[PDB]
């Protein structure tokens, strides 16, 4: 079976760079390898086959080569769109098989957090739980760490972060921050802050909301 | 003498059926390449013509079979073919 | 139109099967093989098997342990893989393609994201997200909703049914109890809002549930 070998596994690149993304089979296939993308959350999409030949909709800055055991796919000035993973895939001989992947990451210029706190809603409230919730949007590069305070002492527990992968429209990175908590606790405070510390400021960006 | 034009589609029907049977029996083979339909097709041409490259060949036995088939059928039908276009040509001979 | 339509989850007990299907729309050959592709989270795309409709005729990747079925009906133009005795490793997003013969897949359906669990469907409660009354406004404005308690994944998410687009974060989903919870940001011009309304869909295929939820200012 064709083991088809993609080295490296991650390609950091500046905009408007030529990236190439190596794809190397465990013997010779001629030229029957094709190249897919897959954005976050999204379907494999093909964008070159037989190697080199382009497919009807994909952009005039993918391109490809090689033949034998040695292939490559090229971009021609790297965009944030184009930040996915790459798969190169061959036909030569049954079955067929895949590479592993490789990502693309896009180094962009600093950028800090736009911080937004919101207050449990009145619809959550009459449910019994009560979720303050703090977005953290649109910053690079992906170091961050978020901070919560209750009447301005610190809290962690009933804290859940998540962070998305980066942002295929400007190279940003975004976090979420919830603090879920009973409502008798919501209500039993006064004011909830949420703390962004990160490389663009050395004072923290914070935001905060007193419930009277 | 329009049957060298049946002679010639049986042919075709022979490499064409040729092609889709082979990558039928082909596929599921561990390191078979006669598994895609276009170069099956150029695969079936040259097992019909009898040049037989190697550069594509069944592994299978079933593969092998229709090899056979095609062998078979295709040799035959091309060599009606062939002896109709060499007899032609000598009819030009005698026009001189 | 797409051409290769797949539902968006099953939820299968320990041990239990699933029958997924694929619906193929566009032109049909009969040269047409349908694969299917197995994609585990955070992994990469691992080949199960193909299907040749026109004959009948499948074969499976001999490297991984046989779990898999494949068949297909002409009518309906849909292909079928059965999976069996599943364990949590077949969890996993299932793709099905079509290659026309020729080596490549030149399209692929949107997946099925098969959870393998004995927790039960629970559809989310979807809650907005509008500032507080002392937030401070710039030229721009950002209002989210939150997808609490939901199982299994996934939920789709989208503004306006899709016409906002641009300026949108989905946040992966954070597993707790056994329910999911996910939050999705929007933002569009503070003049716009709220004098043109905002508002969020949330899909959950599991429970075939679709709210949506307006962001208005206060309540
Ligand atoms: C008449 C022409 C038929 C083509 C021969 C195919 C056998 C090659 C094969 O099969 O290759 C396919 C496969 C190997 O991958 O063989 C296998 O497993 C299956 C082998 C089955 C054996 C059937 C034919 C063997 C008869 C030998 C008699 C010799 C006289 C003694
Ligand atoms: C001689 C005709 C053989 C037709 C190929 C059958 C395919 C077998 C699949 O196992
Ligand atoms: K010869
Ligand atoms: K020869
Ligand atoms: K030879
Ligand atoms: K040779
Ligand atoms: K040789
Ligand atoms: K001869």
């Amino acid at each position: 079976d064709i083991l088809l070998t993609q080295s490296p596994a991650i390609l950091s690149v500046s905009p408007g760079e030529r990236v190439s993304f190596s794809c190397r089979a465990s013997q010779s296939i001629g030229t029957d390898i094709h190249w897919y993308q897959q954005r976050t959350n999204g379907s494999p999409r093909l964008l070159i086959k037989y190697a080199s030949e382009s497919i009807s909709g994909i952009p005039s800055r993918f391109s490809g080569s090689g033949s034998g055991t040695d292939f490559t796919l090229s971009i021609n000035s790297v965009e944030s769109e184009d930040i996915a993973n790459y798969y190169c895939q061959q036909s030569n001989r049954w079955p067929f098989t895949f590479g592993s992947g490789t990502k693309l990451e896009i180094k962009r210029a600093d950028a800090a957090p736009t911080v937004s706190i919101f207050p449990p809603s009145s619809e959550q409230l009459t449910s019994g739980g009560a979720s303050v919730v703090c977005f953290l949007n649109n910053f690079y590069p992906k170091d961050i760490n978020v901070k919560w305070k209750i009447d301005g002492s610190e809290r962690q527990n009933g804290v859940l972060n998540s962070w998305t992968d980066q942002d295929s429209k400007d190279s940003t990175y975004s976090m979420s921050s919830t603090l879920t908590l009973t409502k008798d606790e919501y209500e039993r405070h006064n004011s909830y802050t949420c703390e962004a510390t990160h490389k663009t400021s050395t004072s923290p960006i914070v935001k905060s909301f007193n419930r009277n | 003498w329009r049957c060298a034009g049946a002679a010639t589609v049986l042919l075709v029907i022979v490499l064409l059926a040729g092609s889709y049977l082979a990558v039928l029996a082909e596929r599921g083979a561990p390191g078979a390449q006669l598994i895609t339909y276009p170069r099956a097709l150029w695969w079936s041409v040259e097992t019909a013509t009898a040049v037989g490259y190697g550069d594509l060949y069944p592994v299978t036995l079933w593969g092998r079979c229709v090899a056979v088939v095609v062998m078979v059928a295709g040799i035959t039908s091309f060599g009606l073919v062939t002896a109709a276009l060499a007899t032609w040509f000598v009819g030009q001979c005698q026009q001189q | 139109q797409v051409q290769l339509q797949q539902p968006g989850a099953e939820l299968v007990k320990p041990g239990a099967s699933v029958k997924l299907s694929c619906k193929a729309s566009g032109y049909t050959f009969t040269s047409d093989w349908i694969h299917w592709v197995k994609q585990r989270p955070g992994h990469g795309l691992e080949w199960i098997g193909e299907i040749i409709p026109s004959y009948g005729r499948a074969n499976y990747n001999e490297k991984i342990q046989k779990k898999a079925t494949l068949t297909a009906d002409k009518s309906s133009s849909t292909a079928f893989m059965q999976l069996s005795s599943l364990t949590s490793e077949d969890s996993a997003v299932y793709y099905c393609a079509r290659e026309r013969g020729d080596g490549y897949f030149a399209v692929w359906g949107a997946g099925t994201t098969v959870t393998v669990s004995s927790a039960k469907t629970t559809p989310p409660s979807v809650y907005p997200l509008a500032p507080g009354s002392a937030a401070q406004t710039n030229s721009m404005v950002t209002l989210g909703c939150l997808v609490k308690g939901y199982f299994p994944e996934p939920v789709t998410v989208t503004w306006n049914s899709g016409s906002l687009s641009s300026g949108v974060h989905t946040f992966p989903a954070v597993l707790q109890s056994d329910l999911y919870t996910l939050s999705s940001s929007v933002t569009v011009p503070s003049s716009s809002w709220p004098s043109e309304t905002v508002t969020c869909n949330v899909a959950h295929p599991a429970s075939s549930t679709k709210v949506d939820k307006k962001i208005v200012p206060r309540d």
